[PDB]
């Protein structure tokens, strides 16, 4: 009997893998026909138009203190950019950004100024008495601002001024009203950057001089005619405050924040070709539907996904793209 | 028990061979058929008929 | 003012609250587990404050399910188990929730399972004796009045039925009530603890407080701190004397070594916590009799390795003052309540508390039943024939008193039908002054068998 | 047939869809030997099943603000920096149900053995709570082991917890195959109320030693009611982690249903070390022997499903045989002492009796068994109540066998007696005894009628007479295993049997036994 | 898209790749060290993804002369061997390098060092036994044909005479392949491995993996892998019957625990890696036969502070089949193997495979053998006289049992002078059976000692 | 490759240089002595265990 059985299983297991070679050969050759279907425009532009129609029915990392400290501090920032114009805003940017460099070299001076203390008059005085004639009156209310609130550890008080300092910059390109250029910009010099993992590495200042750095990005990134000024001057602030931080990544950040501003969430789509503006009107407002908030959307064109669009914003993914069925469909498959 | 197992091995040796051949052969109408289960698959990761 | 859920590393959650709002230590946080299989409200007691508003607590209950950034809301006061006399009958776990009726004692009063024992000028300077009734107890191994006694012991040694014993004279005695703390208790034990006492009609006098092993161990070490609350509840409120008993001890020092081995705390001495000495003292030392009424405990006690020198009962003997062990030896030879005569000691049985006269009759009997274990083992190899008149003489008093050590138990009402006997301890001494002496050996053994007292031994003999 | 074969490529074809919703994914930012460490997935769940591009799977054990500790379970080494790492939503479950009986299950309940597919009942999550104390009922039903030691001695009930503790090479996998070997006797009559299903989770155990397993039960034609549930030691320490879980899962859907089920654990001992690997590398606090501090949980949690559930709940039972390795016999061990604490009952299984011929080599006097005699038929009870009292009797008088001309008649009885009742509890691999013949065994041993035998020969004639008993007067087994008692009517016809047997005989000296 | 090792730290090496060409796990990497003397090209084999970029690698050569920023590059794949009929003959190390003959295998076809064991479905129990000519071993603990065989032993108790002394007993007269894992072990027994079967002419059908204890860690780690491979590759693509000789299998785990720390694993039990079990289990999986292609492994496993309770002894116990016990307690006597009779144990010691007169006559001697280890004692302090007439009788047959035990094995000529020899088992089974009835209780101890069966047993005793 | 365990117990008892016979062992054995030597002493270490 359990040779009998030995037997009938042998036959079903013959059974089960001649299935699968079945199924092994019908996946290659649907992926052949789908590939060789998507390859003409007309049929990739259909299957992302079907992707869309299909969507249509659909700071963090601070800890409590630093995060409370942050916040008052750009409640600040509102205020006193409130009043300062583009020349105001610039000299702002670039006297926090000074004063973030003087930070980061003096690491004596960053961790008394940044720890903690029920009565912050000490440090206020300190910041009174080592920079109150050197830089401009405003930049003064700012930074004791950052000193008076408690932070979490020392490093955030620089994350907290830098991040001031790209305030700034940010606020300018909303009153010269280039809000939306100069974050097209970043997100250009992010792949940029993405495209060039040597000049990325190079410009890690926590191992070279930070001028030196600029001088690189200057005759190799933002020396082109075309670069807007804001973001130019934003990616010579990072990169000289860069402390560590991939300057890849820092820059995709900035883009963020960025967009973060204008109260917007960047997605990031990636597909086999870019697909007209059309495309990016019915997509944007799709996205906006589904997430409630105003969203952009970031083309990543490759030609891996063969088809339809693969969206990512936040921790959330829309997968709807060709290569991501053929994968179902292999996967699924006996 | 000898018998038995003599029984089982042989009856084993000879059903893996029919066996085999009946899936080799039972393969050439798998290739058959490939061509359609293939078609309708890409018809449905693609989302419209091929 | 609600938290939120930051790290989730086995049964300690980190919770971050508002700067200003951050719950005191040991507070009972609630969150919400939302997955349809394993939905609950798992109730966090905040063990450490972590800085920067970071508050680290022990989940009393599984945390497999819970999402960071899930809302905590703080109640504001440390774990509240329910106090009252609706609390008798019933079976609790270490939180205050009813097991056999869910949402009962939600209405009653509550009470921090934390607080400090008795004021230092509050505490009795006089050790009584609590007079059980049992004459191997009252004789041999008396409890203290408010003392903790060591019950060692087993499975068929008749381990319930002695609880049964101690709940029904503590409850027609001395008019008091039982808290039964099943520290690490077996389901299955459990259970049918639960259905025993409820057969024996001793469950209207005994509150229930199970912990069971499968709970992770914070539960486990505030199950005897919960019902240690009721039973000061009982003394305090209600003026009852209160006989708590917990099974077993060492699980309550095993869950505080799990709890601190969690928390990061370095291991002492035999990998225990190193609060190990003022967490048993936070839980023995409000067993104590203040005002007048007074809670006694028995508690069984988990040797390890069989090494007494093991910190765990070597703090646990610190604070016992008595200790009761059953054997089967004992037990097999017809004696209820099983006590061990000779292993059993006491540390109130000297002539400075007890009587001298008990003393004088106390030592006499274990004069004689450790000759008789002695002769145990000619009579058992050359038998009995092979000692001289004297030995034999002794060994058929020893006989007859260590049988009459045994007693119609209580607890025995439920399947012998005939009522139990509480013989005062007067009558005891002189009932075992009696039979050392020899003024009773004529009798049959079978006049000894579970009788209760000097008359009733009287009329089972003249009934033999 | 090839109607079938394409049949079903074509229903997938066909059912298969286009799946296109929110999903949230992380990003492996670190792994390492068995650990990955995961940015993001804000929503994750502790103890949440994560797959990982390569068809992996992980589960979520650690959750902090940075990242998401997920110990991988098997093929960690196709795991990268920067993969895609994406959420189930689901605990880890298992399915179960009838079509587990008879195959082999990795602890995700996927089959090893090489058969078809499971059909799969239902789902049920590893962390599903016990049974309440309200929802338990007392062990009242014996379940026979098969072995005249434990069924005489430390008797196991339906929904207890039997520990079987001992060092390696004693004759714990032994005692629990034979008594999921005695089971078949009850499968076969088809009674729910008697039929006992049986899952024996294998962790750690080389993969020839789970076949030489499941051959030693399918020979004895006991597969078709057990499951395997093999965590081989070449799988991940998740595996071994998860292996009793699994096994506890099976047998509680069973369990709920209203059956009986055995669940057989070789060894926690091996699951305890792949839960402090997977804690040492999540970089939890180490306890004593570098285990976290929650390994007492995990073993309660997986013991306390065993129980035996009220009648509101069906009156089905879960029974726990967990196997412990020792070392040096040191039963004070970390793991060792916490399942002796957890379990109703133990099984103390020593090299040295083994080796002295003992087996199974379980050590009466300190093996015990909480539930006692309310998990033994009336038969065993009466007849081996004399048994443990005789065999202390025994090891205290061994020391006088070298003397035993100067011992007293009552004496030199007891010591005799006790030389031939722990050759009686002797009893030879995979030969499990029905409840009926160890009743007659012990009937033989307590009530004096070896007496006459030779020490040598006991084991001989316990056999051969019960193998007479079954052939000539089968009367005796039938009114032990169908009225649970020995009644004088047939205890009189027994004793009759025996004297007549007795004469047959030829002890291996060559003397007569009258 | 070549890397930088930005950490060095013993045998570990930290090597920092550009993002998108982090190398997978378990790929080996390639260094250069440039200094004079040590100058090398140093592999490297990828342990952990620290993250950002970084992975952290074991080194196969000593890491002394490396420097931080040297270029790494990937190499793309695990660390692999050669495979083949040409590998049989010749001596190679953990890489695959051969030794006797430089770059003899650099075309041979390459298998990687890391592969899966085979699925349960094509595992099958082994029980045919295999006739090794030793008494203790073809008595007591049978060995497999195609199951897994273990030496155990403490530092120095005779686990590498033993294996060589089985290497000329089973693979002298082998038709199929051997192949033999010098795992950490010392370079003076391998080079006389290597000449031995030079001159026995058994070397053309050996393949010989060395990656003795000079070398660093991550190599004595991998040696044993790679002559597994080399085994798999005889097993499965040439269905061949092979030999798979592996001393000491204990150093792969204790290199494990070498580079645990290093590499960032907090510490478990005695100082070992958390992984142990899981990384034996990774190897050992492998060596396992499946049906149809057999593996006859023999593991000589060392056992630290001659404790069998450690950790990698107990772990390495549930991997085998046959498991030869060497203690130091039986070598201090002089019985030579040293096996100990009765911690020793064998799977296929059952009556339905050995026979039932085997089986009964080992069984006796095991009785004879504790039961004479429980009288030690006794005999030690009280004395022999004071035993039972069947006692001592039972001593005098235990004593000579265990002098029966030794045997002058053919490979250690250089312990005792005079030449090997080889009992077959009837005979050995026999002669035992005759021992444990006394047939031979007359003869003097020493008769027994070092004799290698009956005639020989007659020749000494009618010496002395 | 060896070893000479020597014991604190034979030392004190008269026996130097204290030697435990039976502990100490040397794996090159009579591969390291001249034939002589061989030859008178081959059993010797084992003779002096037992
Ligand atoms: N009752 C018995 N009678 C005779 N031999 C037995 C008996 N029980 C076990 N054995 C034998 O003892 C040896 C060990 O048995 P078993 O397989 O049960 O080991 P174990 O104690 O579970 O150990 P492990 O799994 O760690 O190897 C095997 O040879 C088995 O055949
Ligand atoms: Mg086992």
């Amino acid at each position: 009997a359990q040779g009998a059985q030995q037997i009938q299983l042998m036959r079903q297991q013959l059974i089960r893998q001649l299935r699968t070679g079945l199924g092994a050969e019908a996946v290659n050759k649907a992926a052949e026909i789908v590939r060789a279907h998507v390859a003409d425009p007309q049929a990739q532009s259909a299957t992302v138009d079907r992707f869309l129609s299909e969507l249509e029915q659909m700071t963090s990392r601070l800890r409590a203190a630093s995060r409370q400290s942050l916040a008052a501090l750009v409640e600040k920032f509102d205020s006193v950019a409130g009043g300062l114009d583009a020349d105001g805003l610039t000299n702002l940017a670039d006297e926090l950004a000074s004063v973030a460099k003087l930070l980061l070299s003096e690491t004596a001076l960053n961790k008394h100024l940044a720890e903690p203390t029920d009565d912050s008059a000490p440090k206020v005085r300190l910041l009174e008495r080592l920079l109150s004639d050197k830089v401009s009156a405003t930049t003064l209310d700012l930074l004791r601002t950052a000193v008076s609130n408690r932070w979490s550890t020392e490093s955030n008080l620089i994350d907290a001024v830098e991040h001031t300092a790209r305030l700034a910059l940010l606020k300018r390109a909303e009153i010269a009203g280039e809000v939306d250029e100069v974050e097209e910009q970043l997100f250009r010099f992010g792949r940029v950057l993405d495209a060039e993992p040597r000049l990325s590495a190079l410009l890690s200042d926590y191992t070279t001089p930070a001028e030196g750095r600029v001088a690189l990005l200057d005759k190799a990134l933002t020396g082109r005619p075309g670069v807007n000024q804001t973001a130019a001057a934003l990616l010579s602030q990072t990169v000289g405050l860069l402390r560590g931080e991939r300057a890849d990544e820092a820059v995709i950040d900035l883009a963020e924040l960025a967009v973060s501003r204008r109260g917007e969430v960047v997605a990031h789509v990636s597909a086999a070709a870019e697909l007209s503006d059309a495309q990016r009107t019915r997509l944007t407002e799709v996205l906006s539907r589904i997430y409630g908030r105003p969203v952009s959307v970031q083309l990543h064109v490759d030609p891996e996904l063969l088809g339809g669009l693969s969206i990512t914003v936040g921790d959330e993914v829309i997968d709807g793209s060709i290569a991501s069925r053929l994968a179902a469909a292999q996967t699924g498959l006996p | 028990r000898a018998q038995a197992s003599g029984e089982v091995a042989q009856t084993l040796t000879q059903a893996d061979q029919q066996l085999s051949a009946q899936g080799d052969q039972v393969r050439s109408g798998l290739e058959s058929s490939v061509d359609g289960l293939s078609a309708k698959l890409a018809s449905r990761i693609l989302g419209v008929d091929v | 003012t609600a938290g939120r859920v930051v790290r989730i590393t086995g049964p300690v959650v980190d919770v971050e609250f508002p700067r200003g709002s951050v719950p005191e230590l040991f507070n009972a946080l609630h969150a919400e587990i939302t997955f349809g299989a394993l939905a609950k409200t798992l109730t966090l007691e905040v063990a450490q404050h972590l800085g920067d508003s970071l508050v680290r607590c022990i989940s009393m209950q599984p945390t497999d399910g819970l999402v960071r950034g899930v809302e905590v809301t703080d109640t504001g006061a440390s774990i509240s188990v329910p106090v009252g006399d609706g609390v008798k009958g019933h079976v609790f776990n270490a939180l205050g929730d009813c097991l056999d009726d869910p949402g009962y004692g939600k209405d009653f009063e509550h009470w921090s399972i934390h607080r400090k024992p008795p004021a230092f000028s509050d505490l009795e300077p006089r050790t009584e004796m609590l007079e059980t009734g049992l004459k191997v107890v009252d004789l041999l191994t008396p409890y203290v009045r408010g003392g903790k006694i060591a019950l060692f012991g087993g499975a068929g040694v008749g381990k319930t039925v002695l609880i049964q014993e101690m709940i029904n004279r503590i409850a027609r005695n001395f008019g008091g009530t039982s808290v039964f703390a099943g520290v690490g208790e077996r389901t299955r034990e459990g259970n049918d603890l639960w259905v025993e006492l409820a057969d024996a009609n001793v469950l209207k006098d005994t509150a229930l407080v199970f912990g069971q092993m499968d709970e992770p161990p914070g539960t486990r070490m505030r199950v005897a701190l919960s019902a240690l609350t009721m039973a000061e509840f009982f003394r305090d409120e209600q003026g009852q004397d209160v006989l708590l008993f917990i099974d077993n001890i060492f699980r309550f020092t095993q869950a505080g070594s799990e709890v601190s081995t969690l928390l990061g705390r370095m291991p002492s001495a035999v990998g225990y916590q190193p609060t190990l000495a003022d967490e048993m003292g936070e839980l023995q030392e409000r067993i104590t009799s203040t005002r007048g009424r007074s809670i006694t405990s028995m508690q069984a006690v988990y040797v390890p390795a069989d090494d007494y020198t093991d910190p765990a009962p070597a703090t646990t003997f610190a604070h016992l003052d008595a200790t009761t062990e059953l054997s089967r030896a004992v037990f097999s030879k017809g004696i209820f309540p099983a006590v061990d005569p000779l292993a059993s000691s006491s540390t109130i049985l000297d002539p400075a508390i007890v009587g001298d006269e008990h003393y004088r009759v106390a030592q006499e009997v274990i004069r004689i039943l450790q000759r008789y274990k002695d002769l145990q083992d000619i009579i058992a190899i050359l038998g009995i024939d092979e000692l001289s008149e004297e030995d034999k003489q002794l060994v058929n008093r020893a006989r007859r008193i260590e049988r009459f050590l045994s007693q119609n138990m209580m607890a025995a009402e439920q399947f012998t039908g005939q009522p139990g006997s509480t013989v005062p301890l007067k009558e005891t001494i002189e009932a075992f002054d009696k039979l050392t002496k020899g003024e009773f050996d004529h009798l049959p053994e079978q006049a000894f068998f579970l009788i209760g007292g000097l008359d009733d031994l009287a009329k089972k003999a003249e009934s033999l | 047939s090839a109607a079938d074969i394409e049949g079903a490529i074509e229903d997938y074809v066909s059912s298969f869809s286009a799946d296109t919703e929110r999903e949230e994914i992380g990003t492996v930012i670190d792994a390492g030997d068995g650990i990955a460490h995961v940015e993001g997935l804000p929503s994750v769940m502790t103890q949440e099943l994560l797959e990982f591009p390569g068809g992996v799977l992980g589960v979520a054990l650690n959750l902090d603000e940075h990242s998401v500790g997920a110990v991988i379970l098997g093929e960690f080494e196709k795991i990268e920096e920067g993969q895609q790492v994406k959420r189930t939503g689901e605990v880890l479950s298992v399915p179960v149900g009838d079509a587990f009986l008879g195959r082999v299950v990795n602890p995700l309940g996927q089959p090893i053995d090489g058969q078809g597919d499971i059909a799969a009942e239902t789902r049920r999550a590893l962390e599903l709570q016990a049974p309440s104390v309200v929802q338990r009922q007392s062990v009242s039903e014996p379940l026979q082991t098969g072995i005249k030691a434990i069924d005489a001695m430390t008797p196991i009930g339906r929904g207890q917890r039997q520990l079987i503790i001992g060092d390696r090479k004693t004759g714990k996998t032994a005692v629990c195959v034979d008594t999921i070997l005695n089971q078949r006797e009850a499968w076969l009559t088809g009674d729910p109320k008697q039929q006992v299903r049986c899952v024996y989770v294998a962790i750690g155990q080389k993969g020839t030693t789970i076949a030489s397993v499941k051959r030693a039960l399918e020979e004895g034609g006991a597969m078709e009611y057990t499951t395997i549930v093999a965590a081989p030691a070449s799988d991940a320490a998740g595996f071994k982690w998860l292996a009793p879980y699994t096994g506890s899962a099976i047998g509680q859907h069973w369990m709920y249903n209203g059956k009986h089920v055995l669940i057989v654990f070789d060894d926690l001992s091996k699951q305890a070390d792949a839960y402090r690997a997977i804690s040492l590398l999540l970089r939890r606090p180490p306890g004593r022997e570098a285990f976290p501090g929650d390994v007492f949980y995990l073993h309660s949690r997986l013991l306390e499903r065993c129980a035996k559930l009220s009648d509101e709940l069906g009156g089905g039972s879960m029974t726990g045989l967990p196997i412990i390795e020792t070392k040096a016999n040191d039963i004070s061990a970390f793991i060792p002492t916490n399942v002796i604490s957890i379990t109703d009952g133990q099984c103390f299984l020593e090299s040295d009796l083994f080796n002295q011929g003992v087996r199974p080599a379980i050590n009466v006097g300190v093996s015990v068994s909480r539930v006692g005699g309310a998990a033994q038929i009336k038969a065993m009870k009466e007849v081996a109540g004399s048994l443990r009292l005789d065999l202390s009797q025994y090891r205290e008088l061994e020391a006088f066998a070298a003397f035993a001309s100067d011992l007293d008649a009552a004496s030199k009885a007891q010591l005799d007696r006790g030389a031939r009742l722990v050759e009686l509890l002797k009893q030879p691999q995979y030969s499990p005894l029905a409840v009926e013949e160890q009743v007659v065994a012990i009937f033989l041993g307590t009530q004096g009628h070896l007496d006459s035998v030779p020490v040598e020969d006991v084991q001989r004639f316990e056999s051969e007479l019960l193998e007479h008993v079954k052939a000539s007067h089968s009367d005796i087994f039938d009114g032990i295993r169908e009225t649970k008692k020995l009644s004088e009517e047939a205890e009189e016809k027994l004793v009759s049997v025996i004297n007549e047997f007795k004469k047959g005989f030829q002890a291996s000296d060559g003397s007569s036994v009258v």
